[PDB]
């Protein structure tokens, strides 16, 4: 409180504009491929099952 | 007869359906405008730590 080595709040500002910038990429990702399922790391098993269909 | 069998049998084998092309083209342009602007988006990302300074 009121020291000067550490600004807790800022370590706050900071993880929730990285879940933003996050959610932004993802995002960027679903405009720039068109899908909501672009690859295996979205979601195994539906991205299977549309690659074999 | 047996030549206008071969080539409508060649034209089977490589002439393409150009009307499924016309969709295809469409969407392709769209899709390439949109990744245009996705970059462009993923672009400006480094703009905004600069602000905070």
């Amino acid at each position: 409180l009121n020291s000067i080595n550490t600004n807790s709040g800022a370590l706050i500002a900071l993880q929730n504009l990285n879940s933003t910038n996050a959610e932004l990429t993802q995002v960027q990702q679903r405009i720039n491929t068109g899908k909501k399922i672009g690859s295996a790391k979205d979601n195994g098993a539906i991205w299977a099952t549309a690659k074999n269909q | 007869k047996l030549q206008d069998s071969l080539d409508a049998g060649v034209g089977n084998l490589v002439d393409a359906d150009l009307a499924k092309e016309s969709a295809k083209l469409q969407s392709l342009q769209t899709k390439q405008q949109l990744g245009v602007q996705a970059l462009s988006i993923a672009n400006q990302s480094s703009s905004s730590i600069l602000s905070l300074f």
